[PDB]
RNA sequence: GACGGAAGGGCACCACCAGGAGUGGAGCCUGCGGCUUAAUUUGACUCAACACGGGGAAACUCACCAGGUCCAGACACAAUAA
RNA sequence: GACGGAGCCAGCGAGUACAACCUUGGCCGAGAGGUCUGGGUAAUCUUGUGAAACUCCGUCGUGCUGGGGAUAGAGCAUUGUAAUUAUUGCUCUUCAACGAGGAAUUCCUAGUAAGCGCAAGUCAUCAGCUUGCGUUGAUUACGUCCCUGCCCUUUGUACACACC
């Protein structure tokens, strides 16, 4: 409720923010995943991302 | 959506991605096992692959409507725009998740590893593939965690004979 | 020697206009002041000006302690006791020639300054 | 291009404001010896006295290097505006300045007492002998003094 | 958590209107869709509401998954009262 | 009753290349049939998606990277063709993968 | 209208495209005359053919090459590739095998690609390392 | 099995020859270690740590230090209680 | 070689929605960067990414000198609620160490080495970084086990925490 309880969080590690687990390194923002790596890893298989080359 | 051809079918992956983790997580009793993803420009067709059908069924038509509500709800699709079909896989022993999904069930009820793996490769014999191994990493009921290997028939590792022709899953399980 | 702050003399800034001094000041400065006017530093301007009221007008007011290193200072102020926060510390300075439009934190040094080696 | 040999009438070593002025580099970089005066900035005085460049330093004869003297220290009347001079805009007379030989030095030197007066960071860091431009000096400037 | 209690309500009635809730773990946010409150007052609410079984729950990709039993729903029900024959979604009315 | 011609570009999208080729076929077969004026399937610059990331989840190791690509196949389809039994027509035969993308204009 | 050949040039990435038709005796490059090029030095390279063959052989030629791609010295190649390649289809059109076969034998006194297109295509740079086959830097300790 | 300033037989430009190109020298740049500090958060220490944690951090990050809030303590039962 | 002009040529990319992207073209400013407009949520528009390095005409000419641009001043913008402990950028002036680098050691055998850029990743703003392209394009091997390892075979081991 609190008017005083968040600054602005508008970029950086903010807004730019996981679509996982909750964190901010290592964030693959390249059309607009924004999976950590880590994840990405063991998922990009089942996005459609390939070892081809 | 609108935006770029490209950027489309990242997302679609995406959700598709989504989805899976969501029927992994939900889906353990139920028995799940895949998930397809059909586009129709009016309708969306997702089709759910599981053994215990009944279940996922719910009662008339329980479990299924609520998992299509919770899909709408969740990456923004209006009222009956979404569908599922629950539909049986015809060899249950070969769909990797699956018999990931039953060893982890046969774990939790309290079995021996060493023989509920047997059973497993046994289970994968009878349904018909050209050999299956079995990795179980961890402690076997020891403090110093080791690995263990439950291989049948032939394998291979390299290549595109890797792909299609093999299923891969890791399940993780947590005990005491 | 007297002070001249950017051509204008030393007695006519102590009561003037923040605007002129914009204009007459470094870019930077008057970037700041474009970004950012309404409820930006609060009241601090209040605040010193209380102070000034409450001292005996020929001796320094009491300590106002600011957080607000990154504050600018106006020509407003000036002889005014702003304890500059660096982490832990309190950090008392006096202001007269042109710290006007520097900012506050250049004259509370943050990192404790050195010893090292002794050799 | 010039054919003309050229008789005794160039004297080589100059003594222009105070600062020796070697021989036989080409005007705008014979200036350039001079503190407070830089290459384009040079070049830009020499255009305005209308000398050519492609000249030697002793060739010059007084008038011009007068001319060049009064272009360097009164520069702002001579159409050169902010965008050109040393201390610009400045923070002591408000009119823009461009410094020259034993001048900016002693600028600096002001400025640096009135930093030490003031207790900023940049003059204590000045006081002590230390890099100020935001430089880490895990491995930056052990040459020392 | 105590949340103003006419908020709850209405967030109770959505629920119940619905038999899906949803709201991530972005805490802290201005308001949640469809239900115009705090998100971190609903997200407690259905905490409560699990903790004696009732509804479901599951982390995944921080959203929240929550479905109630039939049980679960009977008890929502008595809470707002509410007359006999008021149906979520689980009871069936479309085709497919 | 309507008869009217559109002149109508239809784009394909897959991440699925022989999907893509079966509905290219359907899309041929369709045009053969009802006899209609077209451009021959006209292929694209095939943007492959890389995303270049360590191997490692920790870092601590060897410099390993892996660029995890993904091919997309555009392929579209020029129809200069009627109205509503083409839509009717630019509507059916779905592979699992290939979206099929039909515009505007008339 | 009277028929005419398309040739094409290849080095590296650098693509040139010939027009080879019956007329006067034009030799351009995009559209300006051999006698340009660009590095001055390397105008010998694309002169090269024309002097092997004999310059006569144009006196009822028409040559145009649209070149894009590659730095200079690959573009100049490509062109004078073109030029022979040109030659040589203009040859199979509308001369003899005979010429044919002289043509080529004069060309491949030198083989500096003319009639054969390179092989020779730039390896991709891998990681852990700056270029294709050099490593980083090893730094033990 | 390992190991041998053992023996044969083979290999390799993280081996060398025949050579490049340099770094190590200079300044800067970034990362360490070491010292300092309220804190300089940390994990890496032969390749296989040291432009590595995607680590090009002004808040965020975030972990550290100095301060100030907040309950995000479900639920159970006791008490409080209109 | 640097410094001026003036020639002129690339390939990977990436880029707008339920937000504030890549930005052209025309006027501002001497730069950076503003500004009204449109194009482009993609082979189309930015972008032929007219990219450097190079190419030609000059100017300078054995000089710590126009080589080097660190360090310092002072000023104008930009991003951001917030730039001081220069965020960066641009103009200025300031001109040090540095005459090809000890013992040492890395990397490389053909479009490779190196030079040279660019785009992307990070990103609100910033590349000296990585990751991928593409221009320019050599020299010398095609071999041996001497040093450093590795592989197997035999051999000897008072060693299996296995020569640390
Ligand atoms: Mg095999
Ligand atoms: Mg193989
Ligand atoms: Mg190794
Ligand atoms: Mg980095
Ligand atoms: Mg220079
Ligand atoms: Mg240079
Ligand atoms: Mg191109
Ligand atoms: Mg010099
Ligand atoms: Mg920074
Ligand atoms: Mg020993």
């Amino acid at each position: 409720e609190n008017v005083w309880y968040s600054h602005p969080r508008k970029f950086g590690k903010g807004s730019r923010q996981c679509r996982i687990s909750g964190s901010h390194s290592g964030l693959i923002r390249k059309y607009g995943l924004n999976i950590d790596r880590q994840s990405f890893r063991e998922k990009a298989n089942d996005i459609g991302f390939y070892k081809y080359r | 959506a609108i935006i770029s051809k490209k950027r489309k079918l990242v997302a679609d992956g995406v959700f598709y991605a989504e989805l899976n983790e969501f029927f992994t997580r939900e889906l353990a009793e139920e028995g799940y096992s895949g998930v397809e993803v059909r586009v129709t420009p009016t309708k969306t067709e997702i089709i759910i692959r599981a053994t215990k059908v009944q279940d996922v069924v719910g009662e008339n038509g329980r479990r299924i409507n609520e998992l299509t509500l919770l899909i709408e709800k969740r990456f923004k699709y209006k009222r009956g725009t979404i569908a599922l079909y629950a539909e049986r896989v015809h060899d249950r022993g070969l769909s990797a998740v699956a018999q990931a999904e039953s060893m982890k069930f046969k774990l939790l009820n309290g079995l021996a590893i060493r023989r509920a793996a047997y059973g497993v490769v046994r289970y994968v014999m009878e349904s018909g593939a050209k050999g299956c191994e079995v990795v179980i990493s961890g402690k076997l009921r020891a403090a110093r965690a080791k690995s263990m290997k439950f291989a049948d028939g032939f394998l291979i590792h390299s290549g595109q004979p890797v792909n299609d022709f093999i299923e891969t899953a890791t399940r993780h399980v947590l005990l005491r | 020697k007297t002070y001249s702050y950017k051509g204008v003399d030393l007695e006519k800034l102590l009561e003037m206009p923040t605007e002129d001094f914009v204009k007459l000041a470094p870019a930077r400065v008057r970037r700041k002041f474009a970004r950012g006017l309404s409820e930006k530093p609060a009241g601090l301007m209040k605040k010193l000006r209380a102070a000034k009221l409450s001292a005996p007008e020929n001796e320094k007011p009491a300590v106002v302690r600011t957080h607000l290193r990154n504050m600018i200072i106006v020509p407003e102020m000036i002889g005014s006791v702003v304890g500059v926060y660096n982490g832990k510390v309190f950090n008392q300075v006096e202001i007269r020639p042109e710290m006007v439009g520097h900012y506050l934190g250049e004259f509370s040094i943050t990192y404790t300054p050195v010893r090292h080696g002794r050799a | 291009s010039l054919v003309v040999q050229e008789q005794g009438s160039f004297q080589h070593i100059l003594r222009l404001l105070n600062t020796n002025v070697d021989g036989n580099i080409n005007v705008v970089y014979a200036l350039t010896t001079i503190r407070g005066v830089g290459r384009r900035y040079a070049n830009l005085v020499c255009k305005k006295a209308d000398v050519d460049l492609h000249k030697r330093a002793g060739e010059l004869t007084q008038e011009e290097l007068e001319r060049i003297v009064q272009i360097m220290q009164n520069p702002t009347h001579y159409k050169i505006p902010a965008w050109f001079l040393n201390r610009q805009k400045d923070v002591n007379d408000g009119k823009d300045y461009h410094s020259l030989a034993n001048n900016l030095e002693s600028k600096l030197r002001d400025d640096l007492e009135r930093l030490k007066k003031i207790r900023s960071h940049r003059g204590i860091r000045h006081f002590w002998g230390l890099r100020v431009r935001g430089q880490h000096t895990k491995t930056t400037g052990r040459r020392r003094a | 958590m105590l949340i103003p209690k006419e908020d709850r309500k209405k967030i109770y009635q959505h629920l119940f209107q619905e038999g899906v809730l949803v709201a991530k773990k972005d805490f802290n946010q201005p308001k949640h869709e469809e239900i115009d409150t705090k998100n971190l007052f609903v997200i407690k609410a259905l905490q409560s509401l699990t903790s004696k079984g009732f509804v479901k729950t599951q982390f995944s990709w921080q959203y929240y998954y929550y479905t109630l039993t039939e049980e679960g729903v009977v008890y929502l029900r008595e809470y707002l009262n509410l007359p006999e024959h008021i149906f979520p979604a689980t009871y069936l009315a479309g085709q497919s | 009753q309507e008869v009217v011609i559109h002149k109508i570009r239809i784009n394909l999208t897959s991440t699925k290349v022989k999907q893509l080729e079966n509905v290219s076929a359907n899309i041929i077969k369709n045009a053969e049939t009802f006899k209609l004026v077209k451009k021959g399937p006209v292929r694209l610059p095939t943007k492959v998606l890389k995303i270049s990331t360590r191997k490692t989840p920790n870092g601590e190791g060897s410099k390993t990277w892996d660029t995890y690509e993904m091919r997309i196949h555009k392929r579209y389809i020029d129809l200069e063709a009627p109205a509503h039994i083409v839509k009717r027509i630019t509507q059916i035969t779905i592979e699992p993968g290939v979206d099929v993308e039909v515009i505007i204009a008339a | 209208t009277v028929p005419s050949v398309q040739t094409f040039g290849k080095k590296k990435s650098a693509t040139a495209v010939a027009h080879v038709k019956a007329g006067k005796g034009l030799i351009k490059v995009n559209g300006s005359p051999i006698t340009l090029v660009q590095p001055e030095i390397l105008r010998f390279k694309v002169y090269e053919p024309l002097l092997l063959v004999g310059l006569d052989k144009f006196a009822n030629i028409d040559i145009r090459v649209k070149v894009t791609g590659g730095g200079h010295v690959s573009q100049v190649y490509a062109i004078r590739q073109a030029i022979a390649k040109g030659l040589v289809a203009y040859h199979q059109k509308f001369v003899d095998e005979q010429s044919k076969n002289e043509l080529k034998k004069a060309f491949t006194s030198y083989d500096r690609t003319l009639l054969i297109a390179d092989s020779r295509r730039p390896e991709p740079k891998k990681f852990g390392g700056r270029g294709a086959r050099s490593r980083f830097q090893k730094s033990y300790r």
